[PDB]
RNA sequence: GGAGGUUGGCUUAGAAGCAGCCACCCUUUAAAGAAAGCGUAAUAGCUCACUAGUCGAGUCGGCCUGCGCGGAAGAUGUAAC
RNA sequence: GAUGUCGGCUCAUCACAUCCUGGGGCUGAAGCCGGUCCCAAGGGUAUGGCUGUUCGCCAUUUAAAGUGGUACGCGAGCUGG
């Protein structure tokens, strides 16, 4: 992961979701652009 | 086969054998290397053999490679129109001494505007932005 | 367009058990797929079906929609058998028990529950047959807990599509 | 030998006459080393020209203790004098001769060169 | 979905739409960025706009403000209603 | 009208911001090793040469020789350099 305080849409396939209380960012292309909380 | 236009290729005219100006040219959006040797050779000896004369090709997988008609070679004979072979080091500010429209007189003679312009006077303004390639401005 | 607001247009090979409080379905090529329907849902019947909410809160707008798609593949799961083409290296299939060799010095065996069944129609592909997609996708994830795809070369089990992030060293 | 600061004779061929244990190898708070165990020595006394010199941190296998070593019937075998055989970083002996007896707890895969030279 | 010529540049296993260097409009005619960049790291597979017949609808971005969510780790024992 | 130092010894107890062991994400992670970030406090977590030392510098270990709080824990338990 990339646990930050500031999660973003780092790419255009990077997508922010809210999964049981935590503001996560999935990326369907690159697993480098995945963040957990912010 | 998927095409998007304006495809660059750096190969010799009339003979598909000299490679290293592009070398291995073809791996991702076209049709392969060695067999371009005949498509150039239904139109020969009127279009400046030897010197560079640039191209926009379009590609087919059906034994056919056909192009965008302009009879008079009018991009590097514009370097011959002024008198250079190496271009200017920066486009349209840094100069060698610019070209005018009275040195566009021989070039606009037989370029056959029917398939590249509207009428013959419109094809004169084709090279009014084609020496807009090489650190020159077309003023007149 | 919203997903529950359109009628289902179901085929006429599957006989429904209209409950109002519940939902049970049955047919040929599979049966026994009853789903306990929740409170905030209406079922309006015709020659086709349609689903609806009850009250203007965003929780049942997610529930009426998830119920039509859960009974979309419950009709189709009795109509057709769900499949997946798991591609790997070496399948020794036997029957209701599955035998595999994924890169280890331990040959791990895997079991198939009731309902589902496993056959090997190709050399090294695994194809699956089941009447509910919830369990069909479940057992294709149970095989990938053994072996993730390697980025550098790629060993063992994959998905059916190819979105595997490959890496060079 | 058994513990650190312990001083012990030299059972192999060339170099030292007395070595002192400066570390018992093995575990972490490991405090004793019997026959077959590996210690860390320093050369306290040596011959005028040999393969080791006085003052040299080396490794040695314990071959012959006064505490002794016990057999499986309960019998003990117990020597009059402490002695080790110095080793290189291969944990292969440096000298080409072994002096005095050794025990059969030493004819393992790593120390049977010491046993094959010993006049046991 | 797909242009009817002839290497758009001092380089030479290999130099587009991503190298210390930069960019705006001329057709057999209803037809379109000599380009802002993930790609089979690169070349022979592929992604944001359609002047459009065809599936048929209420959408896409910002601002003001209400209450909440992460940012939030500590030592005797819940232990900041 | 007294709450008697620093360090060692003996005994600890809690924290987690984890040194080892256990589970993971990403990697400019081929593998062997690592880097970095999560989750995790169950149990472990040196011995000496110098110096009054804490530390430190060194020798050799170890799976590892963690960081803090506890009147810089502890003298009606010791020592007294």
């Amino acid at each position: 992961m990339k646990v930050r305080a500031s999660v973003k849409k780092l790419c255009r396939n990077c997508k922010i979701i809210r999964r049981d209380g935590i503001v996560r960012v999935i990326c369907s292309a690159e697993p480098r652009h995945k963040q957990r909380q912010g | 086969k998927k095409i998007q236009a304006y495809i660059k290729l750096q190969v010799k005219a009339g003979q598909a054998n000299p490679s290293p100006p592009v070398g291995p040219a073809l791996g991702q959006h076209g049709v392969n290397i060695m067999e371009f040797c005949k498509a150039f050779n239904a139109k020969t000896q009127g279009q400046e053999p030897g010197l560079p004369t640039p191209v926009i090709i379009t590609v087919y997988s059906d034994r056919s490679f056909t192009f965008e008609t302009k009879s008079t070679p009018a991009a590097v004979l514009l370097k011959k129109a002024a008198g250079i072979t190496s271009g200017s080091a920066r486009p349209n500010s840094q100069k060698v001494g610019t070209v005018t429209r009275a040195q566009l007189e021989e070039i606009a003679k037989t370029k056959q505007a029917d398939l590249t312009a509207a009428d013959l006077d419109a094809a004169v303004r084709t090279i009014a932005g084609s020496a807009r390639s090489m650190g020159l401005n077309v003023e007149g | 367009s919203r997903v529950a607001k359109n009628p289902v247009k179901l085929p006429a090979g599957v006989e429904i058990k209209l409950a109002g409080q519940q939902l049970s379905i049955k047919g040929a090529k599979g049966a026994l797929e009853l789903k306990v329907h929740p409170s905030v849902e209406v079922i309006q019947d015709s020659g086709e079906l349609r689903f609806a909410a009850r009250n203007g809160d965003q929780q049942t707008r997610a529930m009426a929609g998830t119920t039509r798609a859960l009974v979309n593949n419950m009709v189709v799961g009795v109509s057709q058998g769900f499949e997946r083409k798991l591609q790997l290296v070496g399948v020794q299939a036997k029957g209701q028990v599955l035998s595999l060799s994924l890169g280890f010095s331990h040959p791990v065996d895997y079991e198939l529950p009731a309902g589902i069944v496993a056959e090997t129609p190709s050399q090294t592909d695994i194809l699956i047959k089941g009447i509910d997609k919830q369990l069909v996708g479940q057992v294709a994830a149970e095989i990938r807990d053994f072996r993730p795809p390697e980025p550098y070369k790629g060993k063992g089990v994959r998905y059916a599509d190819e979105v595997v992030r490959r890496k060079e060293a | 030998m058994i513990q650190t600061q312990s001083m012990l004779d030299v059972a192999d061929n060339s170099g030292a006459r007395r070595v002192m244990c400066i570390k018992v190898l093995g575990g972490s708070h490991r405090r004793y080393a019997g026959i077959g165990d590996i210690i860390k020595v320093t050369v306290k006394e040596a011959i005028p020209r040999g393969k080791v010199k006085k003052g040299q941190v080396m490794t040695a296998v314990v071959v012959r203790t006064k505490h002794g070593v016990r057999r499986t019937d309960g019998s003990i075998i117990r020597f009059d004098g402490n002695a080790a055989v110095l080793l290189n970083n291969k944990q292969e002996p440096i000298g080409t001769r072994i002096f005095g007896p050794v025990t059969r707890e030493l004819r393992t895969e790593k120390f049977m060169k010491i046993v094959s030279l010993a006049p046991e």
